């Protein structure tokens, strides 16, 4: 079987069109050197920035690193010698110096700044940037310019659709520099029957222009050339995407094949091949036809890896730890081990010296490993009787003690008055009539008498007096 | 035991108490008959018209074989759409005032058998939506309320164990039905498999509200007729007569 | 006291949004540890 | 066997029967129509609310025959006030109303 | 508990740590005993 290798050459072919495009990008370059500073002071590593290099200095020659540039999946589904490395990274700062200044203040033409970056662009292609980086550079490249598209789309429909402007009168002005108000002011000075209409939107265009320049300065490229970089990236990812749609469709038979190892466990079958299809679409992207290993073996590796992760935790109706289910079968492949030899049941004495568990707490562990049990299950009547219909309630008092609890929390404050005014008024007129008790330096001025000593004495002396209310009760209920 | 919740479903889903309850309420007012069109489009790929180019039909389907041939030439735009995605957009884009008079004049022009047979349930239903303060676009549930935890308790039985209702399982499933059709199929899959997925959503939603109507739901371990909502409510597992 | 007549009408997302306070996304129930 | 007071469920809220305590005779429907024939009234609504379903009307009644008084009229059944929510989760809204 | 000592302080303050939680006779009619068996962890093969 084959019919997947001949079309596999179309994959890496499209990636090459992305490698070059990303090269000419200041933001993608600044992050490179800026991250290098985290290596000198020892905070990160060159492992998550560079994996290798290349000998030729043209357009690739060996299986590239860019794998998540033409993937069909979403961004959420895309997740050497150190001495030689530091040597090449020192070559970038030997030229990035002049570039570090032409971005801060620049001038009127951005073509001069990018001209110097072009030389560095050739060097950036030599480095084997980690595929993880492409998930940030390319991603933050289509989003950064995403706002530019809309920001310039509003002003486009506020004069062409609103002020009624011909397409031949907007493509000859806004297409010019689309930076300053040199295209807008030139429209009104054109003494056209429609030029005297942009005055009713000049305020909206101005705000949509000033904020627009902010993004242009943030990137450091010309709004006209910045589109050229991305427009050619959609060509390489398209030729590879459609080329991989024939491998993730004719290989759906292998997904169900290995889907018989994780059936009834915790997840349904409909959601079983879910992690199986997403895995096949990942392997096809990181597949190399120039490798000894085939595809029917390399692809089934990531498939069984995505299905063993979902059912690894969210299997039961309730969350369950990882080792709690791996500790069961652990004591299983040893129980029969001593039964096939001796012939007797392994008593909890010999296994207590080989394991890290004593013998008492290990018994309570099994109590946790259950289903446990439903509620709507027939018992005896099999008509109206349910498992969850025989458990008595404790939060809701029954009519039997409903009259008792009521007479045990509303009758003490009646006989309380019949007691020494001093000691009784202290506790009663504190939290019973007001809020919060025990203030110390405040209670001493509440009765105007003793100090902070009787704050504890009066309360204690009163406690033993609460023994009086026998038939009446209030305090004996909170606990 | 009071108050409820909801779940923002990315993919619209018609209700079940208004679909199988003849006469239809989510299709009848939409020119759709009752079963010979509003049941087949839910299954495998069956592209149906919901809009219209220039004076077309609102019942005629469209074969996939004639789909790729009606893109370039020989055809126009053709507002193509899958299954459940084409049922809520119509309710909001229809006028009960004008549409009512369109079928009112169709009771003597044509024979009472080819069209009038169905049109008899058109003026009656619509008249109710006008007299009352309602609106056609309320039959589609974009969200789904949650049953109070008091009706689905979770209290330990005996031995350090616990006790939960199987109804809870019908909530942990629906979550995986929607989030999957967001960042995996609706921007990657060709088309010969993305349709099947959308078919599973509608079947997984109408199962919770009322199980036993269409495509009975089965839990993971230990089969047994899985319990839902409406089933436990009125008690349909006993054919009513032997009520509690 | 007592009950008289009963009113019935369709349910709208605008009304259901009132009783509800939020949306559930995590299928996870409760914990067996601290309950 | 004879029962007067016992435990009750939560969602169901009905008389049960444990070990130490006896069980209550379930008033079957077969004895309901035989009562309706006479054309009674209060003796029919009692065998549906306080004496089974109604909870807050069961406790209040217990505190009425103890002092030698009389129990007032029952309230709203629990198997009825929960149905309002049971039906509420079916895409349909239900609301009560007086006169 | 402190609040508990209040109740027993009225009916003779004598709260011991351990109590008598023996199996009481179920409702109905009692009767004499036949035999008594005690297996305080025998050296046999008990489960």
């Amino acid at each position: 079987m084959e019919g997947e290798i001949d079309i596999a050459k179309r994959i890496e072919d499209g990636i090459n069109q992305v490698q070059c495009s990303v090269a000419e990008y200041p933001e993608a370059i600044t992050y490179l050197l800026e991250q290098y500073n985290r290596v000198e002071a020892e905070e990160a590593r060159l492992s998550d920035l560079i994996t290798g290099f290349v000998d030729p200095n043209a357009e690739e020659d060996l299986a590239p690193t860019a794998t998540h540039v033409g993937s069909e999946l979403s961004q959420e589904d895309l997740d050497i010698d150190p001495e030689l490395a530091r040597e090449k990274f020192a070559e970038l700062r030997a030229q990035y110096v002049v570039t570090r200044d032409t971005i801060k203040a620049k001038g009127r033409s951005h073509a001069t700044a990018q001209e110097e970056i072009l030389k560095l662009s050739e060097v950036f292609k030599q480095f084997r940037l980690v595929p993880k980086q492409f998930d940030y550079l390319v991603n933050s490249m289509r989003v950064m310019m995403d706002r530019v598209r809309t920001q310039e789309r509003l002003i486009m429909k506020l004069c062409v659709e609103q002020c009624k402007m011909p397409k031949k009168n907007f493509i000859t002005l806004f297409t010019g520099n689309e930076t300053s108000d040199t295209w807008f002011n030139a429209a009104i000075a054109m003494n056209k029957p429609w030029s005297e209409k942009l005055h009713d939107v000049s305020e909206e265009v101005h705000r949509a222009l000033q904020k627009l320049q902010q993004i242009e300065e943030e990137t450091g490229l010309t709004i006209e050339q910045v589109k050229d970089i991305n427009r050619r990236m959609s060509i390489g990812e398209a030729k590879a995407r459609r080329a991989k749609k024939e491998m993730v469709e004719a290989n759906l038979r292998l997904v169900i094949s290995i889907a018989k190892k994780y059936t009834n466990r915790g997840l349904q079958f409909l959601d079983l091949i879910q992690e199986g299809n997403i895995g096949l679409m990942k392997a096809v992207d990181k597949f190399e036809y120039r490798r000894g290993y085939k595809f029917s073996t390399y692809a089934t590796w990531w498939i069984r890896q995505a299905i063993t992760r979902s059912i690894a935790d969210q299997a039961r109706t309730i969350r369950i730890p990882v080792h709690m289910i791996e500790t069961i079968n652990k004591l299983n492949r040893i129980s029969r081990q001593m039964l096939q030899e001796m012939g007797r049941e392994p008593t909890p004495e010999e296994l207590a010296e080989r394991m890290l568990m004593p013998e008492d707490k290990i018994r309570k562990v099994l109590k946790i490993a259950k289903e446990p049990i439903s509620m709507e299950t027939p018992i005896g009547d099999d008509e109206d009787s349910h498992l969850g219909d025989f458990i008595e309630d404790t939060t809701l008092e029954l009519p039997l003690d409903s009259a008792t609890t009521e007479s045990l929390r509303a009758a003490t404050h009646d006989v309380l008055a019949g007691l020494t005014a001093r000691e009784a008024k202290v506790l009663r007129m504190r939290f019973g009539i007001d809020m919060n008790t025990d203030h110390t330096l405040e209670e001493v001025g509440k009765q105007f008498d003793v100090t902070r000593e009787r704050i504890r004495q009066i309360e204690a002396k009163a406690l033993r007096k609460l023994r009086h209310p026998s038939r009446s009760e209030v305090l004996r209920s909170f606990l | 035991r009071e108050r409820m919740g909801h779940i923002e479903l990315a993919s619209p889903t018609a209700h079940i108490w208004f679909l199988k309850s003849l006469p239809s309420r989510i299709g009848l007012l939409l020119d759709m008959p009752l079963r010979d069109i509003e049941r087949v489009l839910y299954f495998e790929s069956y592209v149906v018209i919901e809009g219209g180019m220039t004076n077309l039909e609102r019942q005629q389907i469209l074969t996939e074989e004639q789909y790729l041939d009606a893109l370039e030439e020989f055809g126009d735009e053709f507002d193509a759409k899958m299954g459940a995605e084409a049922i809520q957009a119509l309710l909001k884009s229809m006028d009960l005032e004008q549409e009512c008079e369109q079928l009112r004049e169709e009771l003597n022009e044509t024979n009472s058998e080819t069209k009038r047979k169905k049109l008899t349930k058109r003026i009656k239903l619509l008249e109710a939506f006008v007299q009352s303060g309602n609106k056609p676009e309320w039959m589609i549930l974009t969200v789904l309320p949650v049953l109070p935890p008091d009706l689905r308790p979770l209290v330990p039985l005996d031995g350090g164990r616990f006790a939960t209702s199987d109804l809870n399982d019908l909530y942990r499933r629906v979550i995986n039905r929607n989030n999957r059709l967001k960042r995996l199929l609706d921007l990657a899959a060709p088309d010969i498999i993305v349709r099947n997925e959308k078919r599973m959503l509608q079947e997984a939603v109408d199962a919770l509200l009322d199980n036993g109507r269409r495509g009975r739901a089965i839990t993971g371990s230990n089969k047994r007729p899985l319990k839902s909502l409406a089933d436990m409510i009125k008690g349909k597992q006993g054919r009513f007569r032997q009520n509690l | 006291e007592e009950f008289d007549a009963i009113k019935i009408a369709l349910a709208s997302p605008d009304m259901i949004r009132s009783w509800s306070f939020g949306e559930v996304k995590k299928p996870e129930t409760i914990n067996y540890r601290t309950f | 066997h004879a029962r007067s007071t016992g435990s009750y469920s939560l969602v169901t809220q009905q008389p049960l029967g444990g070990k130490a305590q006896f069980g209550g005779q379930r008033f079957g429907e077969m004895e309901v129509w035989a009562l309706e024939a006479y054309g009674a009234a209060y003796t029919l609504q009692e065998m549906l609310t306080v004496k089974s379903d109604d909870v807050n009307g069961r406790t209040k009644m217990y505190k009425n025959i103890v002092d030698g008084n009389h129990q007032m009229e029952p309230g709203m059944p629990e198997s009825f006030n929960v149905l309002l929510k049971e039906i509420r989760s079916l895409g349909i809204n239900i609301e009560l109303e007086d006169e | 508990t402190p609040e508990e000592k209040l109740l027993r302080a009225i009916f003779g303050e004598k709260a011991s740590d351990v109590k008598d939680s023996s199996l009481r006779v179920p409702n109905g009619v009692s009767g004499t005993v036949i035999d008594v068996q005690v297996f305080t962890r025998d050296g046999v093969e008990k489960d």
